């Protein structure tokens, strides 16, 4: 029970950061451009059992495009990403949609406007209407603040399983094992702890 | 006008 | 590994090896998949890989492999087609056509390889864009002929024509030159009569729904551009609005077609066309009621069930109804035989508006706004829609969203409020009755919930200002009474909290009532003060927010002495401020003081305002005097985190009051100013000492961050005052010199990680407001921040992001208000200034790129303003071509498309300088060109050489024609930009037509 | 008679609950990386009386921490925060196999952080028996 998800959009819009957040919980601040595609399994636990997405995180930069629409073959769902602080990334949404639906003629598609955490928003909510005639779901999202970060997968899960009432549920929490630290590794661990203590935590002004 | 019963009931608003 | 063998072109391509690489990528996983991916990318990017597509397409048995082969051919056709020998062009055309034919003739392949056929069709279209009609005049006639010999070929031809239409009319603006797009649009228009004949014949006669669907898909594309006569002078509207609405297979696309029909350009003085427009709407609504669902159907439930394609259908129905009715509902409003149709259509929209789907609701809500605005202004219309509007009142009241971080929700609330305000004007009695009735069902418990009482409170608050003051009076009282009794009757702080909040929200929305009922307003405020001691989560935040909100609207009633009171209420607030705020967090205390500053600034007697100000600041001023006595007698005390936090909150209180009082804050600023800057210096020393003793990591520690907060809040306080000051003589004579002496050296002589970008922001405001009066002060600013900040930000595009942004804001305002300061720079420093501007060009960060381009433009204007003097002449000699070439670089490198418009404006200004002979000296060297050569000739020569070396695949003729057009058009920005866009297309391919640049004639 | 119409935490006691952000230290990159934000709970097993940390991510509810509050562990301050704790963990099973990590956990306030340390040491005493 797995579904191929292809994720497309202009370079720098946050596609890889969004997927990483879902994979590990981390927020990567650096922009390392994706080269061609990166494929990652992503599992969600629902009241209908687990759902597995095979996420094809593609490159948005043209010089790193790789196989381009060749990545879309046999996709069963998709996310189109743009950046609400960059008008040009919304202007290019119709181009990504065109190339996508020529290969994937009838799949559920979510349109995501990312980076809504940034104060100086440039693509205003009222300007965002492209999804209407194309039957795309739309969400404001932020991979940084996690605003609506789960909604795209929740909506896609409901469409792919065919159950409008599907919900994410708490994965079972097994009993953790008992500790027996090795006295040999005690010197190595106090070393790594000293480095970690003296490396400042990031974003110390966040509410958490 | 005054509407003194509104005021009275307003003065007694309580959160608990 | 073994997979890399397909990358060895000296050998024959092993097709079975290709297919293993492809399968491993598409069906494999993990490391195998990743490795195959990089091999495939290298294979596809080999500039000779296209020579092997012929083989792959004939001999592979993997559709993904053939798809990749077609992607390879696509790259060749779109970028290097015209470089090929004519034999390869004919050869490629022939085996694309042949492959399409053979796939259509095999019914098995035709049904199971849709993706591959679609890719082949698109590849064919790429060839048509190159070759048709000039080198393929028979394509359309032969397409039509071949359509009759096979349903498969006919259906596939509909796909080819659909893609062709898309590529020519929908996606040509970005991808072709203006001339080539027009050429292709004219060519399709010339032969569309034949195309439509085939399309209409298929729709009228055919029975294959897959063929029908494809034909309707192409028709949707045609409706974007074809003349309306093809739609209205044929029977096609009847077919669309009857036949094709009955079958679900064709219903979705047909509805989309009819939506676009509702947008055709059409004469509005022709009665027969009007009847046709009415008729297809009548037909469509009839088919929906009989074949899909009646107008009473529960579309909310249907949409929620999400069966089949129901959600997309209801979305498309909403788009159709709203599109048609926004344009044509007047057609239905006079004829009494059309009244049922008009109201049934709107009743469907009512039902659609109950669906739980935020984006669909916004679509219907936009339409409702269009309707109710028209009923508000248009004579004799509102009575028609009385029952629709009554239902709509309930719909909007029940789906009201939160008014006050979610900006999607903020916009939706404003839209809902606007529609509900119109609806209240249209029938104020009905609106009131619905709201009071809804309230009753909160008290009787039948619809009571946290969400439901909040929703209703937002709705009631949203219509303030629509009722008469007397009706509002009775209405407000009724609501407050019912809401108070509702709170009294609920148990527990949780329920009582929700209701007390809603009560205060409603009250804050009706300042007109508050302004006329002082005893009420007074009781309101005093209750909020009581709530500022309530520790239940959120009560204190709600109390403070309501307080300042009421003050902003009713401030005048706090500053006058009210009848039966012995003093202006602002005095009473101040006297008890310590008790009132004792349980509030610092952030909430500051909001309270800010609210007091709003009131105080309405006191226009200076002596009374200053006295209120000094009384308001009594507590922070006493804490301040204390600490200035202590932290001076023992500078170590400032290492006490508790004293640091006390200090920061004192400054933050001054910021809060200064924010609301602005110019009037000056007396309080004067009370603290000199000791504040002394504190700035003392904290600055402590930060430096800590960095010295502990290293850069000190800047991350809570101690140092607390110290830097003091510095930032001091800077914010000065910036806030100066940005609002009205007496600029005092700013210059009293504030600036101590400020610069306190902040500039400290910034310059701190290590980069200890410099506060807020210094730059503060200096930007100083220059903005009084820069014209402190020419030596501006020079001192540049000397202290320019080079050391530039060195922080000129090694990459990411480090020190705030300094980067504030740096160019400062340069921009200095260039605007005190350009003389750049004239004083020594030549080497002025060169760094130019380098810094161009460095800004190359940022993708919009908050840097835009200022950089504006600095460049402002600078060119500043130089031009100087006339024919040596500094201007030397500027052009040194930097004109640097600016031209750097602007061209970012224009053409495909990584700065966000700045195109300002890049174009800058380039046009630069070029126009030369062709207006506004540069007085030669731009060339004595030797490199004969004496007397105009700068015009040399510029054209310089640019031809620059573009020849940067884009070696362009012909000399392309470059010369581009520059001739660009030069002619340097007084016409829109056309100039069109020519630049044409150039950006041509550099992406080989063999662009140089006559394209004559498009503007 | 009318016939009418037709997490593995249940066996545990919640000693403590606080909102927090959890980080793991990536030594090779020498940077901290967020692992999740949500409610951190101290759960006391009714059968064994042993206390673990269990922390789930908001919305997705995926487990980002699941390990015994071993009495050997020691909470240490982080140089950049007065509201966080750093400590070594030798067996966390949030993502599968019992892996070791150096965690940091941050709270909304120094007050919540100090209380976490209070409860953390109480729980260590529970597990000593
Ligand atoms: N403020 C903010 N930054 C974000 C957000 N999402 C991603 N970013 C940042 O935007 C930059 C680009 O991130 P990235 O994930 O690499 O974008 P991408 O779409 O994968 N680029 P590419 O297509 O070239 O691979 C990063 O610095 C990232 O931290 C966000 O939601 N808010
Ligand atoms: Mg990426």
């Amino acid at each position: 029970v797995q579904f191929k998800l292809v994720l497309v959009g202009d370079g720098g819009t946050g596609k890889t950061t969004f997927v990483k957040r879902h994979l590990t919980g981390e927020f990567e601040k650096k922009y390392v451009a994706t080269l061609g595609v990166e494929v990652h399994p992503l599992v969600f636990h629902t009241n209908r059992g687990p759902i597995k997405f095979n996420v094809w995180d593609t490159a948005g930069q043209e010089k790193f495009g790789g196989l381009r629409d060749g990545y879309y073959i046999q996709a069963q769902c998709a996310i189109i990403m743009f950046d609400v602080t960059s008008r040009v990334t919304y202007k290019n949404v119709p181009n990504w949609h065109r190339d996508l639906v020529r290969v994937c003629e009838n799949i559920p598609i979510v349109l995501c406007g990312n980076k809504v955490d940034i104060k100086d928003r440039k693509v205003k909510a009222k300007s965002i209407v492209f999804h209407r005639k194309k039957n795309l779901q739309y969400y404001d999202i932020s991979a940084k603040s996690n605003y609506n970060f789960e909604k795209p997968f929740l909506w896609l899960a409901r469409k792919l399983i065919g159950d409008p009432n599907l919900e994410f549920v708490a994965m079972p929490a097994l009993a953790p094992p008992e500790v027996v630290m090795d006295p040999a590794l005690a010197a190595q661990y106090e070393h790594d702890l000293e480095v970690a203590q003296t490396t400042a935590l990031p974003d110390e002004d966040d509410d958490l | 006008s005054y509407e003194a019963e509104t005021v009275s009931a307003m003065a007694l608003l309580s959160v608990g | 590994g073994s997979m890399e063998g397909i990358l060895d072109f000296s050998n024959d391509l092993d097709i079975a090896l290709l297919d293993q690489v492809v399968s491993t990528f598409y069906q494999g996983s993990g490391v195998q998949q990743k490795q195959a991916q990089e091999i495939l990318t290298k294979f596809q990017d080999n500039p000779d890989a296209w020579q092997k597509a012929d083989q792959i397409l004939q001999f592979s048995t993997n559709p993904q492999s053939k798809f990749i082969a077609l992607s390879i051919l696509d790259k060749l056709i779109t970028r290097k087609w015209k470089l090929l020998p004519n034999d390869h062009r004919i050869g490629i055309r022939n085996f694309v056509v042949g492959m399409i034919i053979s796939m259509c003739q095999d019914d098995e392949v035709f049904k199971t390889q849709k993706n591959l056929i679609n890719k082949s069709d698109l590849t064919l279209v790429q060839i048509l864009k190159q070759e048709w009609p000039q080198n393929w005049p028979e394509f359309i006639p032969e397409l039509i002929g071949s359509s009759s010999s096979s349903v498969n070929v006919c259906e596939n031809n509909m796909i080819v024509l659909k893609l062709l239409s898309e590529e020519v009319f929908d996606f040509s603006a970005e991808q072709m030159t203006q001339a080539k797009a027009l050429h292709l649009k004219n060519s399709m228009s010339k032969e569309f009569e034949q195309i439509f004949k085939l399309c209409f014949q298929v729709l009228e006669q055919g029975s294959s729904s897959s063929l029908i669907v494809a034909t309707l898909e192409s028709l949707l594309r045609y409706l974007h551009w074809i003349p309306y006569r093809y739609i209205y002078e044929t029977n096609i509207l009847e077919l669309l609005s009857t036949k094709f609405m009955t079958s679900p297979d064709t219903r979705a696309i047909t509805l989309k077609c009819l939506t676009e029909v509702s947008n055709l350009k059409i004469p509005q003085d022709n009665d027969l066309i009007k009847r046709q427009t009415v008729l297809f709407f009548q037909n469509t609504l009839q088919q929906i009621a009989t074949s899909v669902m009646p107008v009473t159907a529960d579309l909310k439930a249907t949409y929620a069930n999400a069966n089949g394609n129901d959600q997309s259908f209801l979305q498309d129905l909403a788009m159709f109804l709203t599109t048609y009715l926004a344009r044509n509902r007047a057609l239905l409003e006079s004829d009494e035989s059309l009244r049922e149709l008009l109201l049934n259509a709107h009743q469907y929209l009512i039902q659609l508006s109950k669906i739980e789907e935020r984006e669909l609701f916004k679509t219907t809500l936009d339409y409702w706004h269009n309707l109710v605005a028209d009923l508000f202004y248009e004579p004799l219309k509102k009575h028609i829609y009385e029952e629709i509007c009554s239902q709509l009142r309930l719909v909007i009241i029940e789906n009201m969203v939160r008014p006050e971080k979610e900006s999607d929700t903020i916009q939706l609330y404003k839209s809902e409020r606007e529609v509900l305000v119109y609806l209240t004007h249209l029938n104020v009695i009905d609106t009131e009755e619905i709201m009071i009735s809804k309230l009753a069902r909160q008290i009787d418990g039948s619809e009571w919930s946290w969400h439901n009482i909040n929703t209703l409170s937002w709705a009631i608050g949203s219509i303030s200002g629509t009722m008469s003051e007397d009706t509002e009076k009775r209405f407000v009282v009724t609501v407050i009474k019912d809401l108070l009794g509702l709170c009294e009757q609920k148990r527990g702080k949780d329920n009582k909290a929700v209701v007390a909040s809603d009560i205060m929200y409603v009250v804050g929305q009706y300042p007109r009532f508050l302004k006329a009922h002082w005893n009420f307003l007074r009781t309101v405020i005093l209750k909020l003060f009581e709530f500022m001691h309530e520790t239940h989560e959120g009560v204190q935040d709600m109390a403070c927010d309501t307080f300042i909100k009421i003050v902003q609207k009713c401030k005048y009633h706090f500053v006058i002495q009210q009848p039966r009171e012995s003093e202006p209420f602002i005095q009473t607030i101040i006297r008890d401020i310590q008790k009132t705020t004792a349980d509030l967090q610092p952030q909430q205390v500051h909001t309270f003081y800010k609210a007091c500053g709003i009131i105080i600034s309405e006191e226009r007697s200076v002596a009374e305002r200053n006295r209120l100000l000094s009384d308001l600041m009594q507590l922070p001023n006493m804490a301040w005097d204390t600490i200035v006595e202590q932290s001076t007698a023992n500078p170590t005390l400032l290492l006490d985190s508790e004293t640091v936090k006390i200090i920061a909150n004192i400054i933050k209180t001054n910021v809060a009051v200064c924010t609301s009082m602005g110019a009037d804050f000056y007396p309080q600023l004067g009370h603290i100013y000199y000791n504040m800057l002394q504190l700035y210096r003392a904290v600055s020393s402590m930060i430096s000492a800590q960095v010295a003793a502990e290293g850069l990591i000190a800047t991350k520690t809570p101690k140092v961050r607390g110290l830097r907060t003091i510095k930032k809040e001091i800077l914010k306080l000065v910036e806030t005052y100066i940005s609002k000051a009205r007496n600029l003589d005092d700013v210059v004579k009293v504030l600036v010199e101590p400020l610069l002496n306190a902040v500039l050296e400290d910034y310059m002589n701190n290590v980069p990680d200890a410099r506060d970008a807020e210094v730059l922001n503060c200096m930007t405001t100083v220059v903005e407001k009084v820069g014209h009066m402190i020419p030596q002060g501006v020079i001192l600013i540049l000397q202290s921040v320019f080079e050391c900040t530039l060195d922080m930000i000129n090694k990459d595009f990411t480090e020190y992001p705030e300094h980067r942004v504030e740096f160019y804001k400062l340069l921009k305002v200095i260039n605007e208000k005190s350009f003389a300061a750049f004239l004083e720079l020594p030549p080497a420093a002025f060169k760094l200034f130019v380098d810094a501007i161009c460095w800004a060009f190359k940022h993708n960060n919009r908050d840097v790129e835009v200022n950089g381009l504006q600095i460049a433009l402002d600078l060119v204007k500043n130089i031009e303003r100087m006339g024919n003097v040596p500094f201007a002449n030397e500027f052009h000699k040194n930097y004109f071509f640097i600016f031209v070439s750097e602007t061209f670089f970012v224009l053409t490198d495909s990584d700065h498309k966000s700045g195109f418009s300002k890049q174009a404006l800058l380039l046009m200004k630069l070029i126009s300088l030369v062709y207006d002979n506004k540069i007085s000296v030669p731009l060339y060297q004595e030797a490199e060109v004969p004496q007397g050569t105009s700068n015009q000739v040399y510029l054209s020569q310089y640019l031809a050489n620059m573009l020849s070396n940067a884009f070696p695949h362009l012909t000399s003729e392309q470059i010369a024609s581009f520059l001739s057009a660009l030069t002619k058009q340097c007084k016409d920005l829109v056309v100039f930009k069109g020519t630049l866009r044409d150039f950006l297309v041509q550099i992406k391919e080989v063999g662009g037509d140089p006559t394209d640049y004559l498009f503007a004639e | 008679h009318f016939e009418p119409v037709v997490t593995m935490e249940e066996d545990e006691e919640v000693l403590y609950k606080v909102r927090a952000k959890l980080f793991r230290f990536d030594a090779d990159a020498k940077e901290w990386k967020e692992r999740g934000t949500g409610d951190c709970k101290f759960l006391k097993n009714k059968k064994t009386n042993k206390v673990r940390i269990l922390m789930r991510r908001d919305k997705t509810l995926k487990i980002c921490a699941n390990h015994i509050i071993a009495p050997e562990y020691t909470l240490k301050p982080n140089v950049g925060s007065d509201r966080s704790w750093v400590y070594a963990c030798t067996a966390d099973i949030a993502e599968g196999e019992a892996e070791a990590f150096t965690f940091a956990i941050r709270f909304g306030s120094k007050e919540n952080a100090d209380k976490f340390k209070e409860e953390f040491e109480k729980a260590q005493e529970i597990n000593k028996k």
